[PDB]
Formats: structure tokens, C-alpha cells, sequence
């Protein structure tokens, strides 16, 4: 998943891409630098649908740890409002993993509009709650 | 004071130095100058470092006084194998 990943994922149809991309972040947990730098070859994929995939990887890497620079909110926030339903699935879910139990008012507040965003699909909602 | 503050930035592990190598510089020159000055002072590439600043990200199209970055604005300098924009190309290849 670190050398020929573009080749590997390309043989996964949509949701397959989502899963494979997310594992990129879980392959490197507890490294907001190494993983985040191991987070620099896919997410912006020609099938940008996999963006949720690295977003889970983006959120997953921050799960179980807290960095003073608050990376999870920064990267994810710009795409939690992304119109594409799949793009958002990774955003909210990955964000939840990163700050699980943090109870941070900001992220909790930012997650607030996601609940009320009617345009969000139900699958976006279920992960959102 | 005097319209200036100290930026408590964070660098990555692989670039072996004081793990949190601060990034001291002015705040008036543009973000294009930011990666220029976020790289010039403490020995980084103008095009090999992104600065996720105060729970935000550098908008190097804007100056440090306008791009959301500012004085005192702490950042994790991810070891972006390419620039901030080039890891907005590299880190953004997967971002």
C-alpha cells in the first residue's frame, strides 16, 4: 500500500477504493508526520471518490493521539462540506476517529451543521451521528 | 507587542533536529514569501515544507497577516516530501 498503491487500488470499484485508501492511514498510526507524509500519493485520485479513503486515513492517523496543531480538523474541515456524498463519508468518519473522546467544542460544533445539512445523504448522516 | 508574535511551529521526526524546530521569521511578506521565510530562517526548502498553522493550514497565496496564518500561530510542519504547495501536490497527492 506504500509503493504501487495507485496500481493496487485501481482494481477496487468505488467502495473498494475507500477501504484501501483508509488502510493507508491505519498502516501508519500514531505518526501525524510519517503517516501524513505516507498520506501524499492517493486521496487526490483521478477517482477523487477515494478522497473519503484518505480522509479516513487522515482521521485514523490522528485517532488514539492528540497533536497540538490540530491536523484532523484542518484537512478534514475543507471537505466535510464537500458536496460529493462519498467525499464527506471519509471526512466525518475519519474526524471522529481522530478526536474520539476529545469532546472538543470546535470539532463538535463543526460537526453540528453536518447533522442539519439536509443535502447530506443518509449514509453521510449515519456516520455523522 | 509591536504587532508581532512568536510562531510555535512543529517540524517532523525524519528531518533529524530538535524535533520541534521552531520557524522564526517575519509575518508581513506573502505566503509565497512564507514558505520562502518558513524555509529560509531555520533551513527548509521554500518548496519542500507545508505549515499546518494553528489548527489551520498555510494559505501561501496570501501573506502571513492575511492567509489565516499570523503571529504566534503554531503549526505542525509535516515532513511533506515535497513543498507545502508541492505536498499540496505531494501530501495532497493523497490530500
Amino acid at each position: 500500500l506504500t509503493d504501487d498503491g495507485n496500481k493496487w487500488l485501481y482494481k477496487n470499484k468505488d467502495h473498494g477504493m475507500l477501504s484501501a485508501a483508509a488502510s493507508l492511514g491505519m498502516i501508519l498510526l500514531w505518526d501525524v508526520d510519517g503517516g501524513l507524509t505516507q498520506i501524499d500519493k492517493y486521496l487526490y485520485s483521478s477517482e477523487d471518490y477515494i478522497k473519503s479513503g484518505a480522509l479516513l486515513a487522515c482521521g485514523i492517523v490522528n485517532s488514539g493521539v492528540r497533536n497540538e496543531c490540530d491536523p484532523a480538523l484542518a484537512l478534514l474541515s475543507d471537505y466535510v462540506l464537500h458536496n460529493s456524498n462519498t467525499m464527506r463519508l471519509g471526512s466525518i468518519f475519519g474526524l471522529g476517529l481522530a478526536y474520539a473522546g476529545s469532546n472538543r467544542e470546535d470539532v463538535l460544533t463543526l460537526l453540528l451543521p453536518v447533522m442539519g445539512d439536509s443535502k447530506s445523504s443518509m449514509e453521510v448522516a449515519g456516520v455523522t451521528a | 507587542t509591536t504587532g508581532i508574535a512568536t510562531i510555535e511551529v512543529f517540524l517532523p521526526p525524519r528531518l533529524k533536529k530538535d524535533r520541534k524546530n521552531l520557524l522564526e521569521t517575519r509575518l508581513h511578506i506573502t505566503g509565497r514569501e512564507l514558505r520562502s521565510k518558513i524555509a529560509e530562517t531555520f533551513g527548509l526548502q521554500e518548496n519542500y515544507i507545508k505549515i499546518v498553522i494553528n489548527k489551520k493550514q498555510l494559505q501561501l497565496g496570501k501573506t502571513l497577516e492575511e492567509q489565516g496564518v499570523a503571529h504566534n500561530v503554531k503549526a505542525m510542519v509535516l515532513e511533506l516530501k515535497q513543498s507545502e504547495e508541492d505536498a499540496r501536490k505531494n501530501f495532497q497527492l493523497e490530500e
